[PDB]
RNA sequence: AAGUGAACAGAAUUAAACAGUUACGAAA
């Protein structure tokens, strides 16, 4: 890690909307009464403030401005990203996947001013409703995925099924890793150049390597080329994936 | 351009190649050199490393077997005459790359 | 006063050299360890960075007894030339290179030249088997000339070493012709030489005493 | 202090050797086994690679006490003249080669030869035919000097072990002209001969004691 | 200088070719040594060699029945008077390797 | 130790051999295969790629226990001596041959000589016919020696059977004289003898025990 | 003074064709 840090602000979605009238599902009952709109916004606030604190242990934060609507973190960056989408996990779990979840983790330079660091980090959460309602951005307003579509598949396979497959050509070989993130800028260009220059550079970091375990690379080869060969869309997940990576292990 | 070099160079007949990167260091050695080269200076000056790119695509083919059977599917003669002009120089420099990186991911 | 000292000279490659560029961005052919050249013709330019780092290091053995732990912190008569991160009173360094480039294609293309750059083929002995690992690297051409400039200025105020200051740059560039230069160079591959070292004035403000 | 030892010397050829050029590279005449020579012009240039690995290993082999089963680690008495690329307190050497050029043209020219590089027609015997696969190499003339310049510095604080240097660079020297040089000297093609080992003074700083 | 050599010199008679590039490389291996040589000193100054040379493509000429049938086709003898500066020569000298590599793309 | 030991003998050759020289390549003179000379002078000199391919044919069909079929490959008693493609253990050779020249020039002119190559007369029948193609060769001189020089070593590790390899080499050596040396001499053309064959030490380091 | 045309095959091959000690150093 480096001297960076990162700024998430959760906000919690489908709150403003559908409150009086989202328990509407029999013509029986008339699901209208005050005391069943008392307990909704009661039981989801002992959560977003109170369990906060529970789920503070073993790990340095500083919460700041807690509330049932949007709240405010700052700390050290090595495990608020792991720390964001973690905590998704816990409310959906509480409402038995119905409420949507969204957040924006952005990171800035150290010792910054509040008054422009704080609101360019809220900008990237009104640039994620251009999908629909469920989305979240990065460090630019291009990784715009789905929120929860970054932990099935980037956090998923493309970030466990890398921490110890390429950590072993670490150090002797870290710059092989730069001519990869980097190859994926120029996309707007030409498409048919941009296929038959990624087969180049990738299989030359499979004879220069150790080839006594063949177990090695193998499932790192095949990987990397269905993930970049399938779709228009997927392509960005893998980009991201191979970024945060870099940042793990620098300095 | 690109396209077609992964199917045509795929499409061959016995396998495990017993051609390398090494033995191929002669023939396309003239071709990295002159792409960076044309930029510069004019196309009408250079008058003579063109006539000797076409020497090495028919001296180096006689004598290896692994070279008359990659000329004549990938066509290397026919795209030396239709070439001209410096602008169209330029994209017979980027077809050559294709042969060699869908080369080396069959085999080796 | 004020004046920009120019030691205008062209460096002679009496000895084809070797130095690590940037690999796997130039062409395919990025392998026998290519040679950083010019971002936008072919013609090989040579770093400043591998030049006032060289100097130094052949400078600050000879003329200091205190043996150098850490850069930018070696005695002081020699400070001042270079520069000093870690001193107050002086940042800025009065020597300052310049990224010299091939000037010697005027008649080099009429001499029948194929390429600018060829590739040395070597290899190893582990000293228990035989032959292992054919590793191949890449060098430059011989007898090339270079436009270098070195670029001095003086600070006014403290105006009383100049007369010191030319014989420790003329005794740096003529031990630097006697050591290799570039990367890989320990089996006589640098070995520049400076030929046609003089002095003239741009800005015009000071004489001109000496000239070699 | 620091000074410049130059061990000029004019390596001449006793006999025609062979070196393994740059193969697949050349003009049409790849074949043949061509050898490497110079960028520019025609003369053919010795390099540098091939001395400073030949020298070490039979040095390698006569002052030491332990079996070298990696390069960059022998003994200690013979480290510090070439490198070590595993030691932590040296690692630049004290011995600089230099690509010797031929400099017998000035009076090559005027006895009228044909080329500088002859072309030798070998073959081999398979043990139960005649006369099978006839191939061809390629060596040099015969009778030719080469200007060697070794460059030889100390650190300063190494001035106490400085006749005991003197002798291991001169048997070094005269044991290397009992072997062959270069490639395919088997069949007796290498076996130099120093002719003219004298020593001289560049930088001035110390006194000349040894010549011969 | 190249389009014109691929067709006068497949245009022969009997075919399988008892010549190879061995038996050949007496008067081939002047034209080499020159090249690279004259690109260094001057034209004025080699003058024992231009009268040699020209020596070799009549002295084999009446020794194998396989060399007047190929000088007389392809106009050796006329392009050796017409040469007479260190740039024309450097132009023969280029003209001489297509007649070697498009001699073994047919056999060899 | 390591000791260099150098086998000087005289090469006498009672009888004017032939030696296929480099066809289609010569100066003035190339009719009925040139013999290869030296490429300076005009004195004809002996290739020493002949002396290691026919003293190891003669030496693996004697000293041997199975046939041999490739070369690299034959015995094992006698892979050292010329070296091994195949076998880890070993691949450098302890011999080292050298192009022996011609030093009985001091002397041959006083006895009134003409030139040093002359062509004989030499052709076949076609039994069925009279005189069919009436070719031709060219021998050399009669009666003259050659200064030859066998480089000799140790490996340290290869000293408890030193004896051993000098019966090898002088059972070579004479068995050599008993046949001819060069190319097609089955006409009775080669048949050497080795005059005066002692030894030496240059680098001193081992004792002299043989002598004739 | 006397038919004289060195003839006929292989046209360089089989190992090995990036191995390792390793990365923003001290200010805001």
């Amino acid at each position: 890690g480096i001297k960076r840090l990162a700024v998430v602000r959760l906000d919690v979605d489908d709150l403003g909307a559908a409150f009086m009238a989202g328990f509407s599902r029999q013509g029986n009952g008339q699901y209208s009464t005050l005391s069943r709109s008392a307990t909704f916004s009661r039981s989801m606030s002992l959560f977003f403030k109170v369990y906060i604190n529970q789920f503070a242990s073993d790990k340095k934060l500083s919460i700041i401005y807690a509330g049932g609507d949007d709240v405010f973190a700052i700390g050290s960056w090595q495990d608020i990203i792991a720390f964001t989408v973690e905590l998704r996990q816990n409310f959906i779990k509480w409402t038995n996947g119905k409420l949507t979840l969204s957040a924006g983790i952005g990171l800035f330079a150290d010792k910054t001013p509040i008054s422009l660091m704080a609101h360019q980090t809220g900008e990237l959460e009104e640039a994620a409703k251009g999908n629909e309602k469920d989305s979240i951005s990065l460090f630019s307003s291009d990784y715009t995925f789905k929120f929860d579509r970054f932990i099935t598949n980037v956090y998923d396979d493309k970030l466990e099924q890398i921490r110890y497959f390429f950590n072993h050509q670490d150090e002797r070989g870290k710059n092989f890793i730069y001519k990869l993130i980097e190859l994926l800028r120029n996309y707007e260009s030409e498409e048919k150049m941009n296929v038959a220059r990624l087969a180049y550079y990738l299989t030359r970091l499979e004879e220069l390597t150790d080839k006594d375990e063949r177990d090695k690379f193998k499932q790192f080869k095949k990987l990397f080329f269905k993930w970049y060969t399938n779709n228009e869309s997927d392509r960005k997940e893998a980009e991201l994936a191979l970024l945060l990576y870099v940042y793990e292990i620098r300095k | 351009k690109a396209e077609r070099a992964i199917s045509l160079l795929e499409k061959d007949n016995k396998g495990n190649y017993l051609l390398t990167t090494s033995q191929i260091r002669k023939l396309l050695s003239l071709c990295s050199s002159l792409y960076d080269r044309s930029k510069e200076r004019k196309f009408d000056e250079l008058i003579n490393d063109v006539s000797y790119l076409r020497v090495q695509f028919v001296y180096q083919a006689g004598r290896e077997i692994a070279v008359k059977d990659l000329i004549e599917k990938a066509q290397i003669l026919e795209a030396l005459k239709e070439i001209k002009d410096r602008e169209t120089l330029q994209r017979f420099c980027r077809y050559m790359e294709a042969l060699v990186a869908y080369f080396k991911f069959y085999g080796g | 006063t004020f004046a920009k000292i120019k030691f205008s000279a062209q460096i002679r490659l009496e000895t084809g050299l070797h130095i690590g560029g940037s690999d796997a961005f130039a062409a395919i052919g990025a392998i026998a360890s290519p040679v950083i050249k010019d971002p936008i013709t072919n013609i090989p330019i040579i770093p400043g960075s591998s030049l006032k780092g060289k100097m130094r290091t052949l400078l600050a053995k000879v003329y200091n007894e205190k043996v150098a732990e850490k850069p930018s912190d070696d005695s002081d008569i020699l400070s001042r030339l270079f520069g000093n991160s870690k001193d107050k009173r002086f940042k800025m360094g009065r020597l300052i290179f310049r990224d010299a480039f091939l000037s010697n294609a005027d008649e080099l293309d009429s001499l029948g030249v194929r390429s600018y750059t060829e590739v040395k083929f070597e290899n190893t002995i582990d000293r228990i088997t035989a032959e292992a690992n054919p590793r191949q690297i890449e060098r430059a051409i011989r007898n090339s000339t270079f436009d270098f400039e070195l670029i001095y200025e003086i600070t006014d105020e403290n105006e009383n070493q100049v007369e010191e200051d030319f014989k420790v740059i003329r005794d740096g560039l003529k031990l630097l012709e006697l050591d290799y230069l570039g990367g890989s160079g320990s089996r006589g591959y640098g070995k520049v030489a400076f030929e046609k070292l003089k002095a003239t004035t741009v800005f015009g403000n000071y004489d001109v005493k000496t000239l070699n």
